[PDB]
RNA sequence: AAGUUGGGCACUCUAAGUUGACUGCCGGUGACAAACCGGAGGAAGGUGGGGAUGACGUCAAAUCAUCAUGCCCCUUAUGAUUUGGGCUACACACGUGCUACAAUGGACAAUACAAAGGGCAGCGAAACCGCGAGGUCAAGCAAAUCCCAUAAAGUUGUUCUCAGUUCGGAUUGUAGUCUGCAACUCGACUACAUGAAGCUGGAAUCGCUAGUAAUCGUAGAUCAGCAUGCUACGGUGAAUACGUUC
RNA sequence: AGAACCUUACCAAAUCUUGACAUCCUUUGACAACUCUAGAGAUAGAGCCUUCCGGACAAAGUGACAGGUGGUG
């Protein structure tokens, strides 16, 4: 449990923090090295020592309910300006100038025949 | 020396095939065989003239092959070597001409059409 | 002391006729010549839309193909310079010098 | 439908019409000689002029006038072929040296025939007549074969078609066989009239 | 609107059992060309298929075969029962045995195959239930030949 | 093409990205190359007419 | 231009035009059609009618806007 | 260190000219014919494999927006210049494709084998900087010489163990690179995070008979920049054709 | 076989009427890249100022005339 997120027990330790979110492989390979810690080791056969120290290296990152916090700040900013990235916000449409004629289901939701 | 020379063939792969008084070994642009191709079943076709020829272990082979994939590579260093044991010995040819091993053969890749996707495959079709 | 000669036509039958009346001119004079050697060819392909207006799937293809050869001369002397600047070559062909 | 038959003869038994090379300036070549053949189109509509073969080297343009009236291109002095050599050296920078080539037998060339045709259908002759009068004289002449067609609104009429006359053999197929093509246009009241002409003077 | 018969392919024997029916069952595995891919799974189902039945594996394999071949096959037309070539036999069994070792539940493939092929030899296979339901039919439909 | 498209193509553009080719025999702006400064259609009448030096119908 | 090395871009009439009768309090609306140039600090405050192709949309700089351009306040489509 | 240079034109290769394949020879089926089948020889055998080549005609088929052109129409505008915005919209239906749904696989590290093209203000080697796309200096190269340019699939090792996952990579946030006067509408790519549907697809429907299909990469025209499209290249490399009832 | 501008033919706005482009006719040149100002620009205001051989060439005015990716395949 790092980051008051409990991760499986079974997989490696690289793998398992990918788990958290604002955690992937890459920034997880970064923590594992910087809190030296085998890469193929088994959270369930880990080390309270290595726990602690991946919890140090974690604490920092700025991870979770603060990245969520900090992503939904951003949206709601970009949605009051009244800019145009905002108004596709509000309108649920592709934000990143994609074509709405067809392929747009990820942001238009399922198929209103 | 007492060298056997001979080329050989095989859609854009050309191997440069010398025969020599040996052992069986085999190298290939300097690197053994069995290292060279990545699997033994190019090796058994490549040995298969020498079965037929009945000298098997007789000669070690000198290879300097070029163009093609590996199995091109392969079997024009057979191609090379079934050549190379007509010229030590004329009487393998009619051994060599039974196994089919004389024979280059002439498939090669097929151009591009042009509304084509490929030398045959067509474009989907769609009435309506 | 080398005298290279490269020859470029469309036409490898003047490019031929081109390289062996140098190739003689070159031997009068009385150097020695090591050639003609015929470089790869250079084959640009071109691929037209044939109709004007749709029909994509119809298409026509062309061709420009430059032959390439290579002369050397190897004792070079004033008689051969002189033939070889004074020679006339067909409109045709390309011919550059590089003493 | 039908291959153009120069386009598909030029390179394998028939020559260009442009001798040179380039490796860098070839589209100003190019361009250039096209604005060369445009302006001696424009300017030797009365002769018969066959056709155009442009060389270049050292500089120098070589043009070679194939025609069928070359008393009319050079004239009487020599003046008129003086005359379009400056015209053709103020067009361009380069020096230009101008050949003329009779030709004797103007009606087994093509383009001679094909330019007559439409100049009698633009002075309202029988679209008919002239195709058959054109056949006979060029088969008489030893043409192995001729074939003539006109299309367009033919006597002035609102539906356009097409005729087309022909005698002996002019085997398009053959890739050896040396057959001589052109197209011309006539400017009637009514419009644009096509007229292709293929010619088969034999084996040669 | 067919003049004829065309010739027919004659593949090589397997350079290590020299087998046709071998040669054969490779080129079906084979999937985008991946000869080796196909080689390296069909050897190690044959070396599983060893170990765990003590018998030599071409015998099995041949076991396997034999026993999902069928002999009847219907065509539709209502559906008229035929007689099976003697290639077609071979064919439909090399051809049934991969389709239905894919459709077994092992984990990889050589697992899967080598379990089907034993599976075959026991009679108690997906083919073998292929070969039966087609035999089945055939029977139900023998009026119609 | 238009007269005054293909002028002011030919005049010199205040922004030099703003430079575009056009077949300098009948002015169509698309599919030009650049070898001929030519159109598809202008190059393949010219070639049949056999005035490209050297360019013929190919096939292998 | 976007490149860091290169700085934020923006039309030299419009940062100009910007620039004069900064000191008087009285700011007024400054016609523009530079959809393209980006807003800096010194634009805070400011209105600028930008054109968006027909007319001339009134947008009104706040703090949250620098950095981007002036033509994300002034759509060019219309949809419902 | 290197075919790097001294030397050589053996080999490969390059490209001009030539020889070769014609049912030519042999045996059967066949009306001693044509042809079909089989065999020898041959690298190649039955128009060896492909390309170009498209008759007389059909559809008043397409194109007046490549070009040209009869007639009609506008001429203070239906002509012309500029900045900005459309052509990129989006409750929806269809065609063509790319990517997947995984273990014949994903990830990591090591190590091979092509062909065909492009390069003048263009191909940008090595070196240094950045994790990165890229940036600084800059050699060679107007080409069988230098570069683009280490192909990928593959092979060999470690790990994952059937899990919407170490599959999949849309979507979005942030931070950058490059081109271009200028990437908001509306470029490509890169780094970190975010991690959607999808676990092989109903009715129906498409391509393909061999170096083909399928898979894997590679190059080029357009082009400042922008390709899952198009046009070409090669690597690996199948299954089946009983038959003409539908 | 390459829509951010250009392309571009469409729209809004600011602008021109022998015209963005061509031939003829009268005058005759120093035209015009270049720098300043006002403009989103296209453009307008004074300078600077650099060319030219019986005439190429290039500017200003006027009338013929230009122009159309407008229609009818
Ligand atoms: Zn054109």
């Amino acid at each position: 449990r790092i980051a008051g997120v409990d991760i499986p027990r079974e997989k490696r330790v690289v793998i398992s923090l990918t788990y958290i979110y604002g955690i992937g492989t890459s920034t997880a390979q970064k923590i594992l090295e910087e809190a030296n810690v085998s890469a193929d080791t088994r959270v369930k056969d880990l080390t309270d020592d290595e726990l602690g120290r991946i919890r140090e290296v974690v604490d920092g990152y700025k991870v979770e309910g603060d990245l969520r916090r900090e992503t939904n700040l951003n949206i709601k900013r970009l949605m009051e300006i009244s800019s145009y990235r905002g108004i596709r916000h509000r309108r649920g449409l592709p934000v990143r100038g994609q074509k709405t004629k067809n392929n747009a289901r990820t942001r238009k939701g399922p198929v209103k025949t | 020396q007492v060298e056997y020379r001979g080329t050989g063939r095989r859609k854009n792969s050309v191997a440069r095939v010398r025969l020599v008084p040996g052992e069986g070994n085999i190298t290939v642009n300097n690197r053994d065989v069995r290292e060279y191709l990545p699997f033994e079943s190019l090796i058994l076709d490549l040995n298969q003239p020498f079965d037929v020829t009945e000298t098997k272990g007789n000669y070690d082979v000198l290879v300097n092959v070029h163009g093609g994939g590996f199995t091109g590579q392969a079997q024009a260093i057979r191609h090379g070597i079934a050549r190379a044991l007509l010229e030590a010995d004329p009487e393998y040819r009619g051994s060599l001409k039974r196994a089919g091993l004389l024979t280059r053969d002439p498939r090669m890749k097929e151009r591009k059409k042009p509304g084509l996707k490929a030398a045959r495959r067509s474009p989907q079709f769609s009435k309506r | 002391q080398k005298i290279r000669i490269r020859l470029k036509a469309y036409d490898h039958r003047v490019i031929d006729q081109s390289a062996e009346k140098i190739v003689e001119t070159a031997k009068r004079s009385g150097a020695d010549v090591s050639g003609p050697i015929p470089l790869p060819t250079e084959k640009s392909v071109y691929t037209i839309i044939r109709a004007v207006h749709k029909y994509k799937d119809s298409r026509e293809q062309f061709e420009q193909r430059t032959h390439k050869r290579l002369i050397d001369i190897v004792n070079p002397t004033p008689k051969t310079v002189d033939a070889l600047m004074g020679l006339n070559l067909p409109s045709g062909v390309d011919i550059e010098i590089k003493l | 439908q039908k291959i153009n038959p120069i386009g598909l003869r030029v390179g394998i038994i028939r020559d260009w019409e442009a001798k040179w090379y380039a490796e860098k300036d070839f589209a100003s070549l190019l361009h250039e000689d096209l604005k060369i053949r445009k302006f001696i189109d424009n300017e030797l509509k009365e002769a018969s002029v066959s056709h155009v073969e442009i060389e270049r080297a050292a500089n120098r343009i070589n043009i070679a006038i194939h025609t069928g009236k070359p008393g009319m291109v050079i004239g009487k002095g020599g003046s008129e072929i003086e005359k379009l050599r400056n015209k053709l050296n103020a067009l361009t920078d380069k020096k230009v040296h101008i050949n003329v080539i009779e030709i004797k037998k103007v009606d087994l060339d093509a383009r001679l025939v094909a330019e007559n045709i439409a100049r009698q259908l633009e002075n309202r002759a029988s679209f008919r007549r002239v195709q058959k009068q054109a056949i006979t004289r060029a088969m008489k002449l030893g043409a192995k074969g001729i074939k003539t067609q006109v299309s367009g609104r033919l006597g002035g009429a609102d539906i356009a078609r097409a005729e087309q006359y022909s005698e002996g053999t002019v085997p398009l197929h053959t890739l050896r066989a040396d057959i001589d093509y052109a197209h011309a246009e006539a400017d009637t009241t009514y419009g644009k009239l096509g007229v292709k002409v293929w010619i088969y003077r034999g084996e040669v | 609107p067919r003049k004829g018969s065309v010739p027919k392919r004659d593949v090589l024997p397997d350079p290590i059992h020299n087998s046709k029916l071998v040669t054969k069952l490779i080129n079906k595995i084979m999937l985008d060309g991946k000869r080796g891919t196909a080689q390296r799974i069909l050897y190690s189902a044959f070396d599983l298929v060893e170990q765990r039945s003590g018998r030599d594996a071409l015998e099995v394999f041949e076991e396997a075969i034999n026993n999902i071949m069928p002999v009847l096959e219907v065509k539709a037309r209502y559906q008229v029962p035929v007689e099976v070539r003697p290639e077609r036999r071979t064919t439909l069994g090399l051809r049934w045995l991969v389709n239905y070792a894919r459709l077994r539940g092992e984990k990889t493939m050589e697992d899967r195959l080598a379990n089907e092929i034993l599976d075959a030899a026991n009679n108690t296979g997906g083919a073998v239930k292929k070969r039966e339901d087609t035999h089945k039919m055939a029977e139900a439909n023998k009026a119609f030949a | 093409a238009k007269t005054s498209m293909v002028a002011k193509q030919q005049k010199k553009q205040k922004y030099a990205v703003r430079e575009y080719t056009r077949c300098e025999r009948c002015g169509r702006p698309h599919s030009v190359y650049r070898k001929f400064k030519l159109c598809r259609i202008c190059f393949r009448e010219l070639a049949y007419k056999g005035q490209i030096p050297g360019v013929r119908k190919a096939s292998w | 231009a976007r490149s860091i090395k290169k700085g934020p871009f923006v039309d030299e009439h419009l940062m100009k035009k910007v620039e004069a009768q900064e000191g008087s309090e009285k700011k007024q609306v400054i016609k523009t059609w530079s959809r393209r140039s980006t807003i800096f600090p010194n634009f805070i405050g400011h209105t600028f009618a930008v054109y968006d192709g027909r007319k001339h949309v009134p947008v009104y700089v706040t703090e949250d806007m620098v950095g981007h351009k002036l033509g994300e306040f002034a759509p060019t489509r219309t949809f419902k």
